[PDB]
């Protein structure tokens, strides 16, 4: 019985795609994970997403940002899913 | 003992996923475990429409899953 | 622990939960990890709307088990 | 007794209401330490939206986290 | 090891997951952070009126809602620094 | 366990931890426990002072739960530790 | 220290504050090591002030309590 985590260290030292709680996502190259899901993820890009609203019309306008950094810790909290890019 | 021997006979078969944030999660499920950790592969994602469709593995934390059932 | 449950064993009890319910029931039952059993269940939600205006927002259920991990109080009524 | 009164709903119909305004009602297959439960062709119920968001076919495993209600025999 | 012993009975600052700073008196703590203070007051309404601004002495924080607590450099009892009204008021810690 | 023995290695080392409330804070890294609160010397707020809060305020103990992110350097981590203790634990939590 | 004051806060008049912003004002009869309470002669209110209802003993699961105010003796 491999378990979701023997297969996701299956994808240790590759570029995942994480999608995290409030509208971001990291890719990373994912050094070091838990059974909490707390990863080291180095060479990170950070994306936030945000809906910009016209005041008159009431349209949506999808907004974004991004940061980068080189090794960065992530508590498993935050995390929603595990996948490549 | 009845949810291990439902863990078991799900193994292989096509599943919806919902999280607790009410994303839906549909494919074939490669790996669960007793903390109802998941890995789907061919997963489409569902929200008001289709979010995300996936290429590899998709892995889901149990602690944030609400329900995993058989698709038919 | 620290409250017996068997002095409200038989009468209609209020008991707020979690998520925003609030439920109204005669107990019927218990276990030492709180888990209930309600006869006569109502159940009561919570909008911006029903505050003082509680009795619109109402659901009749029976027979219940309200689980004990999601109780937050638990008084006479 | 609570768990005596879940043990006696097996094979029964049962609704599951969760601590949001979602519930589900389906056969009540069995049930774990915790209450995560498995439930057979479900129906899922968003109570203030009013409508059902789907008819499930074969076995859910629902998890005991979010659980606040278990009503035997289902609704009314 | 990190204990909060370092903070017991000196001048501390809490912020609270719900985003409410507290300028406080540690008088005790247990091992999930259950905060026992004194002497708190907030940080937000100093400037409009300074009576209001005291809100208690004494005062049970449970340790769940406790975010952050750092440590002030009091000189003595009766006298801290600094206010603040005009800033992008502090979130919560849910998302 | 890992993290926690991840974290112990990095005392002494200078961090930045960006919290649940958008809060960006540096500090030099005094101490970790067993849930990973962090105790942080000498702290300044990182993006701008904007969260002045603070100001008066040199060491913070974080609780482990409302950190979000912890940011570090390259040069303080070897990857082929993280990688082979990280196939090692996964291994250890379930078996 | 915490709960310990609390054991020895039996009797007391206090405040609580819960996670769902309701308040509880009533005189604490008994805790346990895991902070919940029963207290003793109970006024409910909302965030805002609104009084919904009024109880002799209520019991109050630690988990949901946000803070506790405690007579300044």
């Amino acid at each position: 019985v491999e378990e979701p985590l023997d297969l996701i260290r299956l994808s240790l030292d590759e570029r995942i795609y994480v999608k995290m709680r409030n509208d971001r996502e990291l890719r990373g190259r994912l050094h070091a994970y838990d059974q909490h899901l707390n990863m080291i993820l180095g060479d990170v890009e950070e994306t936030v997403t945000t809906i910009e609203i016209d005041e008159e019309t009431y349209e949506e306008i999808y907004k974004s940002t991004k940061r980068n950094i080189p090794m960065l810790f992530v508590r498993g909290d935050g995390v929603v899913l595990v996948a490549p890019p | 003992q009845t949810p291990s021997d439902f863990l078991k006979q799900i193994i292989g078969r096509p599943v919806v996923v919902k999280l607790n944030s009410g994303v839906d999660y549909r494919g074939v499920l490669a790996c669960l475990d007793g903390y109802m950790n998941i890995a789907l592969e061919q997963t489409e994602e569902y929200v008001n429409g289709q979010l995300k469709n996936k290429y590899g593995d998709a892995f889901i934390r149990g602690n944030n899953v609400l329900y995993i059932s058989t698709q038919k | 622990s620290i409250l017996d449950l068997s002095k409200y064993i038989d009468k209609t009890i209020r008991v707020k939960f979690q998520g925003g319910r609030e439920a109204s029931g005669i107990l019927k039952g218990f276990d030492p990890l709180l888990n209930l059993v309600l006869d006569g269940t109502i159940e009561y939600m919570r909008d911006p709307d029903d505050q003082y205006k509680l009795t619109e927002d109402t659901r009749q259920l029976g027979l219940v088990v309200c689980r004990g991990t999601s109780v937050v109080l638990i008084c006479p009524q | 007794l609570p768990l005596e009164l879940v043990d006696k709903c097996i094979g029964s119909r049962i609704h599951i209401v969760m601590k949001s305004d979602k519930e589900i009602v389906g056969t009540l297959l069995g049930f774990d330490d915790f209450v995560n439960m498995v439930l057979e062709d479900v129906t899922e119920f968003e109570i203030t939206p009013e409508g059902r968001r789907i008819t499930k076919l074969d076995q859910i495993l629902l998890n005991g986290n979010n659980i606040t209600m278990l009503v035997p025999g289902g609704e009314g | 090891t990190s204990a909060l012993e370092n903070y017991i009975n000196r001048t501390v600052a809490v912020i609270t997951s719900d985003g409410r700073m507290i300028v406080g008196t540690l008088k005790g703590f247990d091992q999930t952070i259950n905060l026992i203070l004194d002497e708190s007051h907030e940080r937000v309404f100093s400037s409009s009126q300074g009576v209001e601004q005291v809100v208690l002495g004494l005062y049970i924080v449970r340790g769940d809602n406790v975010a952050v607590i750092g440590e002030i450099d009091e000189e003595t009892d009766s006298a801290l620094d600094l206010g603040n009204i005009r800033a992008e008021p502090l979130n919560s810690v849910a998302h | 366990m890992l993290f926690y023995s991840f974290f112990k290695s990095l005392v002494g080392k200078d961090v930045v931890v960006e919290l649940k409330n958008d809060l960006s804070i540096c500090g030099t890294l005094h101490s970790v426990d067993q849930y990973l609160n962090i105790k942080l010397t000498d702290i300044s707020v990182t993006d701008p002072e904007k969260y002045p809060h603070m100001l008066s305020v040199k060491n913070c103990f974080i609780r482990g739960s409302v950190v979000r992110y912890v940011q570090l350097p390259a040069d303080e981590v070897d990857t082929q530790l993280l990688q082979d203790a990280a196939r090692k634990e996964a291994l250890q939590q379930k078996q | 220290l915490p709960l310990s004051l609390l054991k020895t806060a039996q009797n007391h008049p206090m405040l609580v504050e819960l996670k769902n912003g309701e308040t509880y004002n009533g005189h604490l009869v008994s805790c346990d090591n895991w902070m919940n309470i029963n207290l003793r002669e109970v006024i409910c209110t909302s965030r805002d002030g609104d009084k919904f209802w009024r109880m002799p003993e209520c019991y109050i699961r630690g988990s949901t309590i946000k803070y506790l105010r405690i007579p300044d003796e």
